[PDB]
């Protein structure tokens, strides 16, 4: 539940980030952007535990043999690696920041549980998927030569 | 942007016609460009074949696939349940009555003979039939209706008299279903009078009119609109129809699902939310170029959550992808940000239709297998009772044929 | 479409084309193939509010048009007349295309039906025991014997009097021996 | 509020009276 | 007089029918509505009084036959025959009306808007078009009972919408008064 | 024309008063819980049914 | 007797609220139907001791003597097989609960000193449910009062008429 707790405190300080257009900031962005190291904390502690308590990959249920532990483990390392000191990283290493609303389906079993019901039902939409893509691409060649 | 430029551009514009937004400004455009004899020959057979032949496929295989998952062993056990608890709040009601008219007549024949305990008793009891009979409930519905007639009349320029007589209509109208309530309470109960999920809404809708009668009292400007919902008492008309079973069943799968359906909803502001903060990362504060930012920007958490929104709805979702390709450059180098939008309208268009059809196809089967099974346990009833008594004196739809094929097959 | 069409040509086809509303050189009224082609832009809905306001009374008529008055607001229940009109009768033949195929979307891959006589037909190319290790009187009876696997309807006589039955019921077109061809073929 | 014939942008809406078709109220 | 009436409906008199109206479809879908004055309108005006002729015949035949709306199972039971009878009278009294005198003006389109219920003949003298009709008309009714709780939500919906938003959709053309 | 709607319904001040931009921002949930009903919810009924 | 008395086995065991106040409304529209026709009365000597017991028996062949029909409010007949080895020879009608857990919740429906005491009248109801068909001569398995009074009523006039 704490865990819970400080997951519904992040995606309530990313919804109050606000960008301005040419470098300006504003001044409770700073304040924003200093709570991110409690954040990635907390996120890098329930990490350490669960791959302690569990294994890794080894016993076949571990942390990395869970897919949706595997997504806590892409934003915490990426967190980690927001602080790299690089130059490139702010595009993209931050821009996976938001991934951390869908840590509440990874918390909450019952969403999960609701997702899967979402998305085995848009299995057999594929084939209307590469219907689609055929048809566009047909449509794509004849706008071409017309 | 919408060009045919190119293989990538398109088939940028031929999705952004399947999805029918705009498919219309590029044929306008190559009206212009080319004479316009022809080109209805592109677009229309492409606005058939992408938008409502494939739009049928979506909503045949959708459809098949909840049909699959209805007619599942622990979704059937599920709808077993839900009639079981339905067939045993009947019999509940039928024993409840008996039980009622026995005591009324205990009453009755104690008083013939704590005597203000026996009045009090007495006229609670007197309440009782009165609110059950055929006449309170006409009075009711006669009283909604012109309290429905009077928030109907309220327009732009309404005369003065009339807005001091809507005034102490509203007040009278409050006292009038202030007083239904409680008179429901005393010959009822709370225990008895909240069993009605109707009875439970009118009793959030009187709160509500009394906290807002209160608050323009605070404040004399606000108007929350939340008297209206009084109307919605019209509904009590179909339980003078044939029509009763029906609606009554899916507004019970719909509250039996609820615990399923506010959780539907939730993943959907989750993916909203996930998504406005991705668009926040990728075009905020960038949407500025034009010299003035759009009404649909991505500065703001709001204006995020709202753009995308009306992106999940359709409606300018190639403006707002013009912009936010435009905002990362142009077309020359910020094409590849055209990504967000086509995944945004592709995994929002067709996750709204999955969840929300998903939602109304569960509930109102489950509200049709509940009518039709309490419809054939009364006939089978009716008939073995007939078999019994006389001892002792000497179409379907194609879904619901499916769905017993589907039974018959996973059992 | 054409019933509105011949309405929308009739009532609204002589407003003036002006590029700033939304009944353009484009989008106008003035010809049953305009019309039709702005009733099928409004059912894909295309700011069909904004032509139904283009349309409303007080617009501005024609040059060569005899009348000066030219729209109505008529166009309220036209455009709203047509549109609800428009995707109930779509809905429909949505539903009816779907439920004309509802046993092939509903469709389970174990359960045997035209695939598996498809398939059959192509094992033309014994083969039987191939065919049935990649499986879910020369070859119509096998047909029949394999469907007879597929689902059950001695027990062998009892099922051939229900073939019987059965082929009493759907004879066919006053043939010689089809039906009567199968029960030579269901007799083993 | 852009009158009619105005340059406008669609994302604006603000186009009083019609809509922002090809930059223009 | 009553046999040759009824000789007459069914001496091949339904495709004729159909023809005649096909044509008439036809030539609605070919007038002009911008030029009333073309001479594609004057041809197409002499074609309409000839399918006027033809349908009023074919009314008059039917009153015979029948009766107009006595017995059950004759004229004006069926609301085509209603349909009938408004298409062939609104056009019989523009035809009157139409005598190029311009006392009244704003009539006349009106009557002329009334042909295009002409191809909705075909839907009854064709059995599937008819039956399909009766389908989606079915399913009209099966839906009935969830269109009034649309209509009675949305009404809800839209007196909020009033009391939300009544008087305050005003502007001026300058955006600082 | 939904979001030119939504726009009017927020910018919308007081009765007979011109518009505010950005006033009223809370008025963008009566939209989206219209939406939430009738397009998604209620038009999938009719679909369903 | 000349005809058989009516005695009714409830769904519980007898004097709690739920089998009392159902018998009651019964034993009340039977007295309002046939009024002029029937006679009801109480009977709480324990006649399942047949063969102060011995005089309710002469009594409920004298009300029976005139061709009234008799009515017996007996408190201690819960069970058919308690008239079996009687000469009263009765008419058993049983108020049947289809499903227990309905019991249950009309049970914990009255006040909390029924909620008291509960396994005595499941298992009232359950034994009385494992009794034939055959031994209880009109089963009432309804839920509604006018059904049930209905078809009970029918009964006593089919039976009125065969006497
Ligand atoms: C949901 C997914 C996405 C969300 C978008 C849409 C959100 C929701 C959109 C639409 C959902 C609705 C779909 C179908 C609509 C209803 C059709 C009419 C059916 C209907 O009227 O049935 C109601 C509906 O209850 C409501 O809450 C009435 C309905 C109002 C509910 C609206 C509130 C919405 C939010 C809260 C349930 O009926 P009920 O369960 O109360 O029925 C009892 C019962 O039948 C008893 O037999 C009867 O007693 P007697 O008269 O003595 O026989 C009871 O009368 P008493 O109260 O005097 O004891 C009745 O009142
Ligand atoms: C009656 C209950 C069951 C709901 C049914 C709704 C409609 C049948 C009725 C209810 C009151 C009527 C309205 C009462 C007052 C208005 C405003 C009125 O506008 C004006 O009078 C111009 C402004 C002025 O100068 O007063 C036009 C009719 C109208 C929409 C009426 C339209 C039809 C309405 C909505
Ligand atoms: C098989 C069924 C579905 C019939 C097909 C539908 C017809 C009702 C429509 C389809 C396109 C229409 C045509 C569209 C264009 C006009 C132009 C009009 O004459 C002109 O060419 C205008 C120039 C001039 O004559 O001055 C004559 C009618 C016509 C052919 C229409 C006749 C009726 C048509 C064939
Ligand atoms: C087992 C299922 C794991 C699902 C993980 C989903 C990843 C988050 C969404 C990314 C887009
Ligand atoms: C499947 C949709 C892909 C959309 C991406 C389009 C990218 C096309 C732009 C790159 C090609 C060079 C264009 C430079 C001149 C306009
Ligand atoms: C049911 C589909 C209706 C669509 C018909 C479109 C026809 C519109 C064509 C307009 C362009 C002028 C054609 C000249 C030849
Ligand atoms: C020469 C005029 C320029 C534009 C010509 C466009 C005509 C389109 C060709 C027809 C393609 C139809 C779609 C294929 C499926 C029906
Ligand atoms: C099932 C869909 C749920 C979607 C919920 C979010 C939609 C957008 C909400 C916009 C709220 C704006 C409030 C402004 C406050 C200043
Ligand atoms: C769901 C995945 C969406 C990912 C969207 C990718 C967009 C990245 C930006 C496009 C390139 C912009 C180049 C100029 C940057 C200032
Ligand atoms: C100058 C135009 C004034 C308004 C003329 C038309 C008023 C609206 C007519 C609506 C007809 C509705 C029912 C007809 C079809 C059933
Ligand atoms: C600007 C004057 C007010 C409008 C006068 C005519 C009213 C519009 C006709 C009513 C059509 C109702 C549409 C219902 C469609 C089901
Ligand atoms: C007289 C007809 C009244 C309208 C009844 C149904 C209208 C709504 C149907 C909308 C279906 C559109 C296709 C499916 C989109 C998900
Ligand atoms: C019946 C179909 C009538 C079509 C009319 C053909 C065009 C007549 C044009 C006359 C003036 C040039
Ligand atoms: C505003 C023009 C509407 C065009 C016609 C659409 C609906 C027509 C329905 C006609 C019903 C005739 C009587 C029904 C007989 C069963
Ligand atoms: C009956 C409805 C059939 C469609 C005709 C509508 C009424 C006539 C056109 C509107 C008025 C034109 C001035
Ligand atoms: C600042 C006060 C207004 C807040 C935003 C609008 C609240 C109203 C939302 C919708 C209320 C009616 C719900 C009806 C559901 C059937
Ligand atoms: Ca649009």
């Amino acid at each position: 539940y704490m865990i819970l707790a400080t997951i519904i405190a992040n995606c309530i300080v990313l919804a109050l980030e606000q960008h301005l257009p040419d470098g300006d900031k504003t001044p409770m962005s700073e304040r924003l952007d200093d709570t991110e190291p409690y954040f990635i904390g907390i996120f890098c502690f329930e990490a350490g535990i669960k791959i302690i308590a569990l294994g890794f990959v080894f016993h076949k249920g571990s942390y990395l043999r869970n897919g949706w532990n595997v997504m806590d483990f892409v934003v915490v390392l990426t967190g980690i690696l927001a602080t790299a000191g690089t130059d490139f990283d702010l595009r993209t290493l931050r821009a996976v920041r938001v991934l951390r609303p869908l840590k509440l389906v990874s918390g909450i079993p019952s969403l999960q549980v609701v997702l899967k019901s979402i998305m085995k039902a848009m299995v057999p939409l594929l084939q209307i998927g590469l219907l689609l893509f055929f048809a566009i691409l047909m449509f794509a060649i004849i706008g071409l030569e017309f | 942007i919408t060009n045919f430029d190119n293989i990538l551009f398109a088939i940028l514009t031929v999705f952004q016609c399947i999805t029918m937004e705009g498919w219309t400004d590029i044929l306008y455009n190559t009206n212009d460009a080319a004479g316009n004899t022809w080109n209805w020959l592109y677009f229309i057979p492409l606005i058939i074949i992408g938008s409502f032949f494939m739009l049928n496929l979506v909503l045949g295989v959708l459809s098949g696939e909840f049909a699959k998952e209805r007619e599942r062993v622990e979704n059937r056990r599920a709808f077993l349940k839900l009639r079981r608890q339905q067939q045993i709040e009947r019999e509940l009601n039928g024993y409840l009555e008996w039980i009622f008219k026995a005591e009324e007549v205990m009453l009755a024949e104690e008083d013939r003979n704590s005597y203000f305990r026996r009045k009090e008793k007495m006229f609670r009891f007197f309440i009782r039939r009165m609110v059950k009979a055929q006449s309170f409930y006409w009075v009711v519905l006669c009283v909604v209706a012109l309290n429905t007639l009077c928030v109907a009349m309220v327009h732009y320029n309404q005369p003065r008299r009339l807005t001091t007589t809507l005034y102490f209509a509203e007040f009278v109208f409050l006292g009038l279903f202030l007083t239904e309530m409680s008179l429901k309470m005393y010959g009822l109960g709370p225990r008895s009078y909240f069993r009605s999920s109707f009875n439970c809404f009118d009793f959030g809708v009187i709160v509500g009119s009394v906290f807002e009668v209160v608050w323009a009292a605070i404040k004399p400007g606000s108007s929350f609109g939340i008297s209206v919902l009084r109307a919605l008492r019209l509904l009590r008309i179909f339980k003078v129809t044939k029509y009763w079973s029906s609606l009554r069943n899916l507004v019970v799968s719909l509250l039996n699902s609820m615990k399923s359906i506010i959780s539907l909803l939730f993943l959907l502001f989750l993916f909203i939310v996930v998504f406005a903060l991705l668009g926040m990362q990728l075009f905020g504060g960038q949407f500025n170029f034009q010299d003035e930012t759009p009404t649909t920007n991505f500065d703001t958490f709001p204006a995020a959550i709202l753009t995308v929104f009306q992106i999940l709805t359709g409606e300018d979702w190639n403006a707002v992808m013009y912009h936010g390709i435009e905002s990362q450059g142009g077309v020359s180098k910020g094409m590849f940000s055209s990504f967000y939008f086509i995944v945004l309208t592709l995994f929002g268009n067709y996750t709204l239709l999955n969840v929300f059809l998903a939602i109304a196809v569960d509930n109102l089967a489950n509200a049709q297998e509940l009518t039709k099974d309490e419809e054939e346990m009364e006939e089978a009833a009716n008939q073995k009772l007939a078999l019994q008594k006389a001892k002792e004196v000497a179409a379907r739809s194609v879904w619901e044929q499916r769905a017993s094929q589907l039974r018959l097959q996973n059992l | 479409f054409f019933i509105y069409a011949i309405i929308g040509m009739q009532v609204f086809g002589n407003i003036a084309l002006d590029d700033d509303t939304s009944i353009n050189r484009h989008n106008n009224f003035r010809t049953f193939l305009q019309a039709l082609m702005l009733l099928f832009r409004s059912a894909t809905g295309e700011a069909w509010h904004e032509i139904m306001l283009s349309c409303l009374s007080n617009q501005a008529c024609d040059e060569q048009a005899n009348a000066t008055e030219c729209g109505s607001d008529f166009a309220y229940f036209y455009f709203v007349s047509f549109i609800f009109l428009c995707s109930f009768l779509m809905l429909n033949l949505f539903v009816a295309v779907i439920m004309d195929n509802f046993e092939y979307l509903t469709r389970d891959s174990s359960i045997l039906g035209p695939h598996h006589l498809d398939e059959f037909i192509r094992v033309w190319a014994n083969d039987m025991f191939e065919m049935l290790k990649h499986m879910s009187v020369h070859f119509t009876s096998t047909l029949m014997a394999l469907i007879r696997t597929a689902l059950e309807i001695t027990k062998q006589h009892q099922c051939d009097a229900e073939l019987r039955k059965e082929i009493s019921v759907v004879w066919a077109n006053l043939p010689q021996k089809t039906l009567d061809l199968l029960v030579p073929p269901h007799k083993p | 509020c852009k009158g009619k014939g105005a340059k406008c942008s669609r994302l604006m809406y603000d186009c009083c009276t019609g809509s922002c078709r090809s930059g223009k109220c | 007089r009553r046999f040759c009436h009824y000789i007459v409906t069914m001496r091949y008199f339904e495709v004729v029918i159909l023809v005649v109206i096909a044509l008439s479809s036809i030539a609605l879908a070919a007038e002009d509505p911008v030029r009333t004055d073309s001479p594609r309108n004057n041809a197409l005006k002499y074609l309409d009084y000839i399918f006027t002729g033809v349908f009023t015949f074919e009314m008059v035949i039917k009153m015979i036959d029948l009766g107009l709306l006595l017995h059950p199972g004759a004229y004006f039971r069926d609301l085509w025959n209603i349909l009938d009878f408004i298409v062939v009278s609104g056009a019989l009294v523009a035809f009157a009306f139409s005598g190029s005198k311009g006392k009244d003006i704003n009539t006349i389109k009106s009557l002329r808007v009334l042909r295009v219920l002409r191809p909705l003949k075909t839907i009854k003298r064709l059995p599937k078009l008819k039956a399909v009709f009766d389908c989606v008309v079915n399913s009209l009714k099966n839906v009935l009972n969830i269109l009034i709780v649309y209509m009675l939500f949305m009404f809800i919906f839209a007196v909020i919408a009033v009391q939300l938003f009544k008087g305050k959709f005003f502007y001026c053309t300058d955006e600082s008064k | 024309g939904w979001p030119m709607v939504l726009k009017h319904s927020v910018d919308a001040t007081y009765e007979e008063q011109g518009p505010s931009p950005g006033y009223r921002m809370e008025l963008s949930i009566f939209y989206v819980v219209y939406f939430v009903v009738f397009p998604f919810f209620f038009v999938n009924i009719f679909v369903a049914l | 007797p000349s005809m058989r008395p009516i005695i009714l086995v409830g769904p519980s065991l007898k004097g709690y609220e739920v089998t009392d106040m159902m018998q009651k409304a019964l034993f009340d529209f039977l007295k309002h139907r046939f009024d002029g026709r029937i006679s009801i009365t109480r009977v709480t000597a324990d006649i399942s001791l047949a063969k102060e017991v011995q005089s309710e028996i002469e009594r409920i062949f004298e009300l029976a003597r005139t061709l009234q029909l008799v009515a017996l409010d007996a408190d201690t007949i819960n069970h058919p097989a308690q008239l079996s080895k009687t000469s009263l020879a009765p008419i058993i009608v049983y108020i049947k609960i289809t499903s227990p857990k309905v019991l249950q919740r009309l049970i914990k429906s009255r006040g909390k000193s029924q909620s008291k005491h509960l396994n005595v009248q499941i298992a009232a109801s359950e034994k009385l449910a494992q009794c034939p068909p055959e031994m209880f001569d009109i089963i009432l398995d309804e839920n509604q009062l006018e059904d049930a009074c209905e078809h009970l009523a029918e009964y006593l006039e089919a039976y009125w008429k065969a006497t």
